[PDB]
């Protein structure tokens, strides 16, 4: 289940600062886990803000190649195409 | 984080 | 490491040794002014300068002498010379000025003086941290009075709560 | 030569409406290279408004992440900070309650008016002998005397004569 409908954004963030704890409602609820991050802590991953099929934007989450992968969403093609610049 | 709170 | 002068905010004479961490508003509210009650008339203090630091809010400004600076090995020293040259240039051009000129300069400088104090106070908390201290304080993204949001910054949760608990209660209150 | 001191604003703007010809006084004297922009429609360019070390705010210019490099400027480690912070906020924006968005709007309006005084002479307090014109030392509205700067006459006289007329009060 669960489909990338679109890559909205991209960033370097604290490793671990992905999934359910990055919804706006999770952040506003329990804090932002990317909540000081800077290129001098040893997570600095690459995080893609991924809007999901059949969920509206409030549910969008920050994931990662590995995080997508290991959840088995479809839409990966998209990633390929976003991986670009 | 980071204060001067010596 | 190590720290950098961004801006000289002010200039004074005070107690020798009244410099450094002990000289922030938060340190001072918590513990009292090392420059306690300094009459020009305890042995002349030293010329001390109020320093605004690279990557640190105005809440963290410290009073420092030419010597502490040199001692702490900070960067931006060039800026102490300009500040002085410039301070001298002002004085010279104001030795003889109307009382009007002198009047203007004292108001128009009380204005700024007061302005700058506002940078140290939080007008709005806009976000907090998902991680918490051992004491269980989160850190807060702060919007400072008098400055644009490009100047917002993450302040230690305990630090803030000591003085801006209201802003805190209010942020959570808006949910 | 030049080193940036503070990033003041950024805009999407016509391509090439960056630089020397974007100074409050050039605009005033020649026109505005970014004038007509997108009354549709043409190619854009994200442009930053720069305050330069050593110059008064009356000389801020708009610039491009390149023109900057294409000019050797120092301070560009500041650009990465800034960019980061803007996105960081363009983002917060799409989800901020109306309550929060009004506040943002009000403050950024003020802040922005502040930043505009900076470029207007409050009082000229001194003047030179090297001379049409003598140079003038200026107190800028909304800032300390610690930020007085010497400026070209002529230039200053184009917009700020009333201030110089006053100053010759002896």
């Amino acid at each position: 289940f669960e489909t990338i409908e679109r890559f909205m954004d991209c960033r370097i963030g604290r490793k671990g600062a992905t999934g359910a704890t990055t919804t706006i409602y999770a952040v506003e609820a329990d804090g932002d886990p990317n909540a000081g991050f800077e290129k001098n802590k040893e997570p600095g991953e690459i995080q893609y803000l991924i809007k999901w099929k059949g969920w509206s934007h409030i549910h969008n989450t920050w994931e990662t190649e590995e995080t997508l992968k290991q959840q088995n969403v479809r839409g990966m093609k998209k990633l390929d195409n976003y991986k670009k610049k | 984080a980071r204060t001067k709170q010596t | 490491e190590f720290e950098t002068i961004e801006r000289f905010m002010d200039c004074r004479i005070g107690r020798k040794g009244a410099t450094g961490a002990t000289t922030t508003i938060y340190a001072v509210e918590a513990d009292g002014d090392p420059n306690a009650g300094f009459e020009k008339n305890k042995e002349p203090g030293e010329i001390q300068y109020l320093i605004k630091w690279k990557g640190w809010s105005h809440i963290h400004n410290t009073w420092e002498t030419e010597e502490t600076l040199k001692q702490q090995n900070v960067r931006g020293m060039k800026k102490l010379d300009n500040y002085k040259k410039k301070d001298q240039e002002t004085k010279r051009w104001l030795k003889n000025a109307s009382p009007e000129d002198v009047e203007y300069y004292n108001c128009q400088q009380e204005l700024t003086d007061d302005l700058h104090k506002q940078y140290q106070i939080v007008g709005r908390i806009i976000a907090h941290s998902n991680q918490k201290s051992a004491a269980g304080y989160p850190d807060y993204y702060c919007k400072w009075q008098g400055l644009p949001y490009s100047e917002c910054s993450w302040e230690d949760g305990a630090l803030i709560s000591k003085k801006f608990q209201a802003c805190i209660d209010e942020y959570f209150s808006r949910k």
